[PDB]
RNA sequence: AGGUCGGGUCGAACGGCCUCUAGUGCAGAUCUUGGUGGUAGUAGCAAAUAUUCAAAUGAGAACUUUGAAGACUGAAGUGGG
């Protein structure tokens, strides 16, 4: 119904990742950014940015960053009608450290 | 669609391996039209096909 | 045609049926004796919830070594599983027989299966290679899948026999008596 | 030993009696050919470092195509003949 909110997060993907196999970290980071996602935004459609993907897969498999900010845009679903009427969007956010910020509603103008 | 033949095609015709070549996203119904090395050839001139860069391999530190 | 032995009215039912479908037999079983008498909106969405995990399909006799679960306490079972090929085809065959039935013209909200049952089709079959240059074969078990929705009825009859009675002269006399002794 | 009738299925030939004749009666032969089970939805589908995101197509995409990213073979190559 309502809540087409967008925010951003930083989620710590080191206490995610702790003890996961080395050639599976950053999958399971994508599968936990989603998990994420759907926890935050109570939204099972969860799209992640190419970018996203990028910034996670920068330093190979196991070099995957401990803390990552993102942003997430709950946004009111379309084509063909689906499932559900809402999906999740996962934007990064370029920072120069993701250490420090607390979660932010970012308005959308 | 299927553009194996098209990048195999835009290999062979610009003369660099299938790696090196860019078949954009959004022009792929123009791309499954091409079925010919003259088309192909068009295509590489209006910049549709690109040819990528090398990846270097640089002697600075060996020099 | 002549599908297996029902009890119900032709009128008031409708069918549907799948023969030679590559889907396991062991499978398809249990998931048509899981709905095997329900209501139809109602199995339709418990096989969507099958589907997406919450609930489960009892295995009941092809079962052995196979894991156990929670969802089968809803069954008073310990051994469940999540037939996906299976449900699915269940499930188009239960949309086939629902647009029968509305063809028919029937009220489609009694609707529950009254009959439904799997049996075996001819195998399809592969072979495996194995140590020492062996051969072996690799058959998948087929299913005929046949189903039958019927309207739910009312009260079915009453008025049993007229139950005629055999009573000797001595019953009689008996009978006779207690008439008398009493008003 | 077997024979007979009723019911159902089926669709084109078959029986009683007196005799004649034999490639004449199966539970076995690690019997032959064919078919089918329990085992059992079980053993298992684990070598060769590794995949991920989006879009397109399509009824349907872990696996198809394109792009991006990450990798590998490492010229006694997973290359070109
Ligand atoms: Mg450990
Ligand atoms: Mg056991
Ligand atoms: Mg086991
Ligand atoms: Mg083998
Ligand atoms: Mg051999
Ligand atoms: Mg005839
Ligand atoms: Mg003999
Ligand atoms: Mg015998
Ligand atoms: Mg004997
Ligand atoms: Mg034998
Ligand atoms: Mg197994
Ligand atoms: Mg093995």
């Amino acid at each position: 119904l309502k809540d087409v909110v967008t925010r951003e997060y930083t989620i710590n993907l080191h206490k995610r990742l702790h003890g996961v196999s080395f050639k599976k970290r950053a999958p399971r980071a994508v599968k936990e950014i989603k998990k994420f996602a759907k926890l935050h935004m109570g939204t099972d459609d969860v799209r992640l940015a190419p970018e996203l993907n990028q910034a996670i897969w920068k330093r190979g498999v196991k070099g995957v960053e401990y803390r990552l900010r993102l942003r997430i845009s709950r946004k009111r679903n379309e084509e063909e009608d689906a499932k559900n009427p809402l999906f999740s969007y996962v934007e990064p956010v370029l920072v120069a450290s993701a250490k420090g910020l607390q979660t932010v509603v970012v308005e959308e103008d | 669609a299927n553009l194996r033949t098209q990048k195999r095609l835009a290999a062979s015709v610009v003369g660099v391996g299938k790696r090196k070549v860019w078949l954009d996203p959004n022009e792929t119904s123009e791309i499954a039209q091409a079925n010919s090395r003259n088309a192909i050839r068009k295509l590489v001139k209006n910049g549709t096909i690109v040819k990528k860069a090398v990846t270097v391999h640089s002697k600075s530190r060996t020099r | 045609a002549r599908y297996g032995a029902t009890s119900t009215n032709p009128a008031k039912s409708a069918s549907a049926r799948g023969s030679y479908l590559r889907v396991s037999f062991k499978n398809t079983r249990e998931t048509a004796q899981a709905i095997n008498g329900w209501e139809l909106t109602k199995a339709q969405k418990y096989l969507e919830q099958v589907l997406d995990h919450q609930r489960a399909i009892p295995f009941r006799r092809f079962n052995s070594s196979i894991g156990r679960t929670a969802q089968g306490k809803e069954f008073g079972v310990t051994k469940a599983r999540w037939p996906a090929k299976s449900v699915k085809f269940v499930q188009g065959l239960l949309q086939n027989a629902a647009a029968n039935a509305e063809a028919k013209g029937l009220d489609a909200t009694k609707l529950y299966v009254s009959h439904i049952q799997v049996n075996q089709a001819p195998k399809q079959r592969r072979r495996t290679y194995r140590a020492h240059g062996r051969i072996n074969k690799y058959e998948s078990s087929p299913s005929h899948i046949e189903l039958v929705v019927t309207e739910k009825e009312e009260a079915v009859a009453k008025a049993a026999e007229k139950k005629v009675v055999r009573l000797t002269s001595r019953q009689r006399g008996r009978i006779a008596a207690q008439k008398r002794i009493a008003a």
